[PDB]
């Protein structure tokens, strides 16, 4: 199952 | 018997022909299982193989809610990384990512990943220790700086380290007909004039699974790797894939040359030569 | 960017032989930005019936698809692949060879 997203680079 | 779960994401913008589109999908070793598409009509994670459909609505619900955010994050991305590289608002531009373990016949973790490129480039990538970065340039380093502050190195660590191995080992138990058996190459060799003088011998690989495989031609016990053609590895279309490996070679001389093939599924490496019929 | 051409090949799932159905696949790879445009074709004539993979990409971040169809080969009929991309002037097609 996927990672959540965390930030925007 | 090691095993890897891998994610891929393609992020394109397309200026004047709305946002840009997000794709994922995701593999256990070379069997992809599941992909989302943010240009569906109703995109939703979708099932791929046979062995995820048994999972409940709450899995693909919770999963498409993720990429859809993933694609938000990915659009913000973009809009960043054209401006740190000083470029025009009127071109297309990709954004792809790729994370995911690697595990042992254990089940223990081998190693995690978790890195981009931009328009090709490796760009930044979570370093072997899954808690620094290596960053490509100096628009990179802007990144590296952003999270390193927001940790977000730790919470893929503990992606990494928990979730995406305990998955996979889901996976593979549930897959295991399929996803732990090795299908071995069925093999043979060819030949073929192509002159009076000389002929060209081809070893084929067909039918197998994992797609790794080695195939070489020795002339007199000596690999050929400079006169050899060798294809890229493709895929059949019904999970296995197919190779060849071919040389030209002196005519009469075709006894003097041997096809080796090594694959996970065979016994042992096979040894062939042409044989005339 | 980097701009990366494709690679192309056109192959039979199973050894052809005529009269039996089978499928026409073109798997074309190596290859960056992932916009591309694949025909199969019967005759020089566009088959419909076409679908492709999912988009994936190699760890050299270049992307790969398998485009494919059913068809029943025979002595006479011609098959090939087209191919553009933003690399190529003018579209690349790739007969199939099937012993290749």
């Amino acid at each position: 199952r996927p990672q959540v997203p965390l930030r925007p680079m | 018997g090691s095993h890897s779960m891998r994610y891929f994401y393609t992020s394109v913008s397309r200026p004047g022909r709305g946002e840009p589109r997000f794709i994922s999908v995701g593999y256990v070793d070379d069997t992809q299982f599941v992909r989302f598409d943010s240009d569906a009509a109703s995109p939703r994670e979708e099932p791929r193989a046979p062995w995820i459909e048994q999972e409940g609505p709450e899995y693909w619900d919770r999963n498409t809610q993720i990429y859809k955010a993933q694609a938000q994050t990915d659009r913000e991305s973009l809009r960043n990384l054209r401006g740190y590289y000083n470029q025009s608002e009127a071109g297309s531009h990709t954004l792809q990512s790729m994370y995911g373990c690697d595990v042992g016949p254990d089940g223990r973790l081998l190693r995690g990943h978790n890195q981009y490129a931009y328009d090709g480039k490796d760009y930044i990538a979570l370093n072997e220790d899954l808690r620094s970065w290596t960053a490509a340039d100096t628009a990179a380093q802007i990144t590296q700086r952003k999270w390193e502050a927001a940790r977000v190195a730790e919470q893929d660590r503990a992606y990494l380290e928990g979730t995406c191995v305990e998955w996979l080992r889901r996976y593979l138990e549930n897959g295991k007909d399929t996803l732990e058996r090795a299908d071995p190459p069925k093999t043979h060799v060819t030949h073929h004039p192509i002159s009076d003088h000389e002929a060209t011998l081809r070893c084929w690989a067909l039918g197998f699974y994992p797609a790794e495989i080695t195939l070489t031609w020795q002339r007199d016990g000596e690999d050929q790797t400079q006169d050899t053609e060798l294809v890229e590895t493709r895929p059949a279309g019904d999970r296995t894939f197919q190779k060849w490996a071919a040389v030209v070679v002196p005519s009469g001389e075709e006894q003097r040359y041997t096809c080796h093939v090594q694959h996970e599924g065979l016994p042992k490496p096979l040894t062939l030569r042409w044989e005339p019929s | 960017m980097i701009q990366r051409t494709p690679k192309i090949q056109v192959y039979s799932r199973h050894p052809a032989e005529n009269g039996k159905s089978n499928f026409l696949n073109c798997y074309v790879s190596g290859f960056h930005p992932s916009d591309i445009e694949v025909d199969l074709l019967k005759n020089g004539e566009r088959i419909e019936k076409v679908e492709h993979s999912d988009l994936s990409f190699s760890k050299d971040w270049s992307f790969y698809l398998l485009y494919y169809t059913e068809f029943t080969p025979t002595e006479k009929d011609e098959y090939a692949c087209r191919v553009n991309h933003v690399t190529l002037s003018q579209p690349k097609i790739v007969k199939w060879d099937r012993d290749m």
